[PDB]
RNA sequence: CCUCCGCAUAAGCCUGCGUCAGAUUAAAACACUGAACUGACAAUUAACAGCCCAAUAUCUACAAUCAACCAACAAGUCAUUAUUACCCUCACUGUCAACCCAACACAGGCAUGCUCAUAAGGAAAGGUUAAAAAAAGUAAAAGGAACUCGGCAAAUCUUACCCC
RNA sequence: GCUAAACCUAGCCCCAAACCCACUCCACCUUACUACCAGACAACCUUAGCCAAACCAUUUACCCAAAUAAAGUAUAGGCGAUAGAAAUUGAAACCUGGCGCAAUAGAUAUAGUACCGCAAGGGAAAGAUGAAAAAUUAUAACCAAGCAUAAUAUAGCAAGGACUAACCCCUAUACCUUCUGCAUAAUGAAUUAACUAGAAAUAACUUUGCAAGGAGAGCCAAAGCUAAGACCCCCGAAACCAGACGAGCUACCUAAGAACAGCUAAAAGAGCACACCCGUCUAUGUAGCAAAAUAGUGGGAAGAUUUAUAGGUAGAGGCGACAAACCUA
């Protein structure tokens, strides 16, 4: 769940959550680093959902989705477009069923394009005065929302179904707290009736 | 395991429920008797010359008659001060060392980029 | 409760009475043979055995006679890569008995394996795998060696 | 020679250490002249669990619970929320007085009542 | 690395900080001081400039202190500027034998003296110089009053010192009632001095003793917060009622 | 004297796109053909115009 | 076939020949698979020894050695009283093993009880031929220390003399 | 072509600037990693020593206040190897790198990890394909020391002269050094790769510049003054002091325990003899089982005997039934 990666990790498109990944690079090799462009949060316009450009490369010109995205070495991989080719299922004595495989790629490399003219356009971060912060292009002055991709928990709020030990919504807002100064020991002490005559002697702290 | 999921969930809700009392008890503390952390003590210096927190233990009898409380000394004594010098001299490296990494690092991203 | 210090009582003070308490038991299958009243469990190591009797009948409300426990140490012999010891982590293991005479067995969680839904981001790839496997493994020794590509 | 990097557990000493080491267990009471153990009842963790019978509560929240933004719980907010009401309502008639506190909830000592909160009589 | 701040200048940043600065000035400046004594062990020069002979021409000349140490019983008694002398002497006072060590000790004589300021015997081992001070400072209240810190080198001197300056600024009742005569005599003869109470009170105290008292008087169990929290409540309310 | 022998592999291609992942994979084909044609019997007697 | 061994207590890191998969590579002085291994599964539950003793004053010279004759000298290993207060009670440490100290799976060393050989436990030999040399064991026609500085392994069983 | 060779980054050293930090809950002075009970005693001290003067007994910068000229001047000094000021004109606030390096270099460091001793303490090598290892592909090979591919063929410090062809023909005594004289049977060496050893003043030589003046205050000068170039090794001992550690093997002492069959038992610091304490001799090995072993021939074995536990006596000393014996091989 939490586990401490190294101070030189190296993030190859696999989580670092798995087999192929320990696999790769057991903590016992310390390859040489890829140094890479420090891009700051706010200006990281690109996001996964929606559609970009492939800028120079075996298939340059063409359109096409992002389902991944990767923040530490910047690195993002298209719909099934700059991909080359593998195998999957190979055995000792059969290997076959040949399924291209996407390769990532650098920011630099990838371009946002809007979908009015379907043009590369460069986007900018101009913060609208309304409130909210959106994506406003440059060439244009044209808006791109955000793509509306699912989450990592993997499941929608629009078809949920409540379970045996999932509780309602009328209850979970239900305004029961009563502010008071009593401690919560003996305000429980006294909703069940439990009393005590004694009390505490003198103590020290030293 | 089939949900390993959900231990972490329960783990965090009852991580916040201890967090929810302990805040609202920290804010009853203060408004009662208004002093912070429940657990009384003082700051004093070991023999070590290292300015820790020293918590209180509660016992029975008072302090100036117990007889294990008193051979727990809390003085520096003119020794430990080259000690403590040589102390902030290593760690005066290694700032000054991870300064120079900072730097190095900087010139390289400005050269390479 | 554990890490919590416990205030000092004096002789004639109230109660100790703990309401939120810290511990976590764990029911563990015995190894061995055990007979039809022994259950074992697993407390932390701050646990007695009048703390776990409470325990037991302040929230399951299940029936103890006799409690007896002991302190497990674990392994300390497996080495890194860096030749250092990994030391795994201690756990106090119990061995309760019902007082009412009753039985009690440990089910099993498992034999359970009729599942078949609906598959595609899952099941379609094993199916494409299995139809590449049959349609593709028909090799022919009379050939010698030629591939069976060209019709000619 | 021996270990070193190890913890002093109590598998190491001989018959004269294993049993004033221990493994941090609390203990509830003490010895006499006879080697036996005197056992105070009011030493023993009381564990005090509450009826569950009539309470419908979950421990896992539904997806359909909407969201709200995250604030802490400061002293200002609870005094502001139960005893400036209270306040309130004496001054704005004529009978507050600025002698006399002890109304309200707030205690100038901790030793009169039971559970105190500086010393922390209560376990957890 | 290099440092900032040279190692001789440690105590006076400790002293700025934080604890160690909510001293008064008056302490302060008397701790940064620092006064040479006066000569004991060694006669000083007349002059600065000397005439030595073998040739007709002037130099200057210091006079060097002597390093004396000072055992605790010297700060339990009452000494004079003298101590223990730890250095070497030759063997038939020439330069070509053999350097030996020889440490000399002073002479002791169990005395017993009368405070008048205080009006009670106390036994001392006193010295011979101390008593030609004494001697000569005409009493011993005058000797302790007149003398500085850097002249009695004794804690026992400073404590006497400091509870002299308390007893003629405070004028608390020294002897009795029934004959205000005398004390009032008393007070009239030590009128030259009359240190203040908030001063006198930081007379012949160490670091620690000084950090001990300022922590005393700085200590101040937490107010709680329900009687500010009230007193701004009445505070707001009565502003939005005037208005 | 206390060394041993590393490069610890194997040659196989196991499963591990779809464990524990949100990134699927875009195929651009399938396994097979969607239903079998079937030629006519007398196709080589009628390799003519029609009939 | 040996048992000059073993089982417990005392000291000692604490999981160190139980199962499962790998046994392609890696440590067996070679193999099976396992006392020179990787990960997962859990052993040991006390009644055994400890964890000990509320004070004020006071009391304790006729050993042990079957302790009954006798006999000693190194003159000795064990005990209570009056008063005050105290009727809550079974918690804690380990119960595995082929194991410790000597760089080791070393012909080295380790305190007491048990049958002093038994109901504990193990194999001097991998195979092929009988080279020379060396070491450990039985005896030999005649002499029994005549060889060696000296009775130097060895078995008979051995007296007298001198110095210290 | 197997063995195996190179692939840069954790960063490492010093400058300028800046003064740098220390509780999330529990445990940490007793057997630290321990919740709970009745004598409160615990610091205030010339450092020494090596070397040099060819020994050495006086002496020998190290002392923690910014430059320089004065000045290495007066002075101190077995008046000698050396040490060394003061009086005096004076001392321009603020800027982010390496004519240093890349794992035998640079901090020892990925680390104060393994390992050694009870103990203080000592303390070492590590990581190389790639844009896509979710590209387990087909290549990029080629060079040192060791090997097969591809053994020897009579003669000779391994070499030279040579012819149509390796030998056959002639000549010819390895390398640096203490040494008059060395391959000598004197010293060092198995190779490869990395690393390792001439650092500097007064006085001298040469070349620019200025000149009875030179020189960025101070110093020199009857052709001088300034600047530049040019120059003087490495490793290897026994000894001494200061701060801390050891009686768990061994010497001694202290408190509570255990051990010794059987026979003759003369009453015994009696005898033979089990277990036990030590080891006079033979034989085996000296890189062995063992940095001190294997059987008997051995002495004791009711006491000046052995041993389990705990404590104390440590170097200008401990102890000693005195071996200059022992104090962790
Ligand atoms: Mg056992
Ligand atoms: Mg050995
Ligand atoms: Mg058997
Ligand atoms: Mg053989
Ligand atoms: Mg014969
Ligand atoms: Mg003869
Ligand atoms: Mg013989
Ligand atoms: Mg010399
Ligand atoms: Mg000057
Ligand atoms: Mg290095
Ligand atoms: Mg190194
Ligand atoms: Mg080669
Ligand atoms: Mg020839
Ligand atoms: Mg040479
Ligand atoms: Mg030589
Ligand atoms: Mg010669
Ligand atoms: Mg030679
Ligand atoms: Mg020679
Ligand atoms: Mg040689
Ligand atoms: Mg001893
Ligand atoms: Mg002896
Ligand atoms: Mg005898
Ligand atoms: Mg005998
Ligand atoms: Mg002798």
């Amino acid at each position: 769940s939490k586990v401490t990666l190294p101070p030189h990790y190296r993030y190859g498109m696999s989580p670092p959550g798995s087999v192929a990944d320990k696999r790769k690079n057991p903590p016992w090799i310390r390859r040489r680093p890829v140094v890479v462009e420090p891009i700051s949060d706010e200006d990281w316009y690109l996001f996964c959902g929606d559609t970009v450009e492939i800028l120079e490369g075996k298939d340059a010109g063409k359109q096409g989705k992002v389902v991944q995205v990767i923040r530490q070495r910047n690195w993002v991989v298209v719909g099934g477009l700059n991909t080359h080719y593998r195998y999957i299922g190979k055995t000792m004595d059969y290997r076959g069923t040949m399924i291209p495989s996407e390769a990532p790629l650098l920011h630099r490399q990838v371009k946002l394009v809007d979908p009015m003219d379907r043009k590369p356009t460069e986007i900018e971060w101009r913060f609208t005065e309304a409130g909210e912060r959106v994506r406003v292009s440059t060439r244009s002055g044209r808006i791109i929302p955000k793509p509306e991709f699912p989450r990592a928990d993997g499941i929608v709020p629009e078809t949920w179904i409540d379970g045996p030990k999932d509780t309602s919504v009328e209850d979970a807002l239900e305004r029961t707290y009563v502010p008071c100064l009593k401690t919560l020991q003996e305000e429980v002490m006294e909703a069940m009736g439990i009393k005590e005559t004694r009390k505490y002697k003198k103590v020290y702290w030293y | 395991m089939p949900s390993p999921e959900r231990l972490d969930k329960v783990v965090d809700s009852m991580d916040a429920l201890d967090k929810v009392v302990q805040e609202r008890e920290d804010a009853l503390r203060l408004l009662q008797t208004g002093q912070e952390r429940a657990r009384p003590g003082a700051w004093r210096r070991d023999i070590f010359g290292r300015i820790i927190w020293h918590k209180f233990k509660q016992w029975v009898i008072p302090w100036h008659l117990n007889k294990r409380y008193n051979r727990k000394r809390f003085f520096a004594l003119p020794y430990v001060d080259h000690f403590l010098r040589l102390e902030r001299e290593k760690r005066a490296r290694i700032k000054a060392r991870k300064e120079n990494l900072e730097r190095k690092k900087a010139k390289i991203l400005l050269k390479k980029f | 409760a554990r890490n919590v210090v416990y205030p000092l009582y004096r002789l004639g003070g109230p109660q100790l009475r703990v309401f939120r308490t810290n511990f976590f038991i764990q029911l563990v299958r015995p190894g061995v043979a055990q007979p039809e009243d022994t259950v074992q469990f697993r407390i932390p190591m701050e646990m007695t055995r009048v703390d776990l009797r409470n325990y037991l009948e302040g929230i399951y409300n299940v029936p103890v006679a006799a409690v007896r426990t002991r302190v497990q140490h674990g392994s300390n012999k497996r080495r890194d890569h860096r030749n250092v010891r990994i030391k795994k982590p201690d756990y106090k293991v119990a061995y309760v008995q019902l007082a009412h005479g009753q039985t009690f067995t440990f089910p099993d969680l498992f034999p359970e394996k009729d599942e078949s839904p609906e598959g595609s981001a899952a099941d379609d790839l094993y199916s494409m795998l299995e139809e590449e496997r049959q349609q593709r493994q028909s090799s022919d020794p009379r050939r010698g060696g030629v591939p069976s590509w060209f019709g000619l | 020679g021996a270990d070193r990097m190890s913890k002093w557990t109590s598998k190491r000493g001989p018959r004269s250490f294993r049993g004033r080491k221990g493994r941090g267990a609390k203990g509830i009471g003490f010895l006499t002249s006879g080697w036996r153990f005197v056992q105070i009842k009011e030493m023993v963790p009381e564990f005090v669990v509450p009826d569950l019978t009539g309470f419908k509560l979950k421990p896992y929240v539904s997806y359909l619970a909407p969201e709200s933004e995250e604030t802490p719980l400061t002293a200002a907010q609870l005094f502001s929320e139960a005893v400036a009401p209270a306040i309130e309502k004496d001054f704005k008639d004529g009978t507050f007085d600025p002698d006399n506190l002890e109304k309200y909830g707030f205690e100038p000592t901790q030793e009169g009542k039971l559970f105190q909160l500086y010393p922390r009589n209560f376990l957890r | 690395p290099l440092h900032k701040y040279p190692v001789w200048l440690w105590k006076r940043l400790q002293l700025r900080e934080g604890i160690c600065s909510r001293l008064p000035g008056h302490y302060l400046r008397s701790l940064e001081e620092e006064r040479t004594p006066t000569p004991v062990h060694y006669r000083p020069h007349g002059a600065k400039f000397k005439i030595n002979p073998k040739n007709g021409q002037r130099e200057r000349v210091e006079d060097v202190p002597i390093p004396i140490y000072f055992p605790p019983e010297s700060q339990r008694g009452l000494w004079g500027g003298e101590g223990w002398i730890l250095g070497q002497i030759y063997a038939n006072n020439d330069k070509l034998s053999k350097r030996l060590k020889k440490v000399w000790k002073p002479q002791l004589f169990e005395r017993e003296f009368y405070s008048e300021i205080l009006d009670k015997k106390f036994t001392v081992t006193v010295t011979m110089r101390t008593l030609d001070l004494i001697d000569e400072a005409y009493g011993l209240d005058f000797y302790i009053l007149k003398a500085s810190g850097e002249d009695l080198c004794s804690k026992f001197g400073m404590d006497l010192k400091r509870g002299m300056l308390l007893r003629l600024a405070r004028q608390d009742p020294q002897l009795h009632p029934e004959d205000p005569e005398r004390r009032a005599a008393i007070y009239d003869k030590y009128k030259e001095f009359a240190i203040p109470e908030e001063e006198a009170e930081w007379v012949g105290l160490t670091l620690e003793e000084a950090i001990e008292k300022q922590r005393l008087l700085e200590e101040k169990d937490p107010v709680p917060l329900f009687k500010i929290y009230v007193a701004e409540l009445i505070q707001q309310l009565q502003q939005q009622a005037l208005s | 004297t206390e060394k041993e022998f590393m490069q610890h592999a194997r040659k196989a291609g196991l499963v591990i796109p779809p464990e524990k992942s949100d990134r699927s994979i875009h195929l651009a084909c399938t396994a097979g053909i969607f239903d079998a044609y079937v030629p006519p019997e007398g196709d080589a007697r009628i390799s003519s115009l029609s009939k």
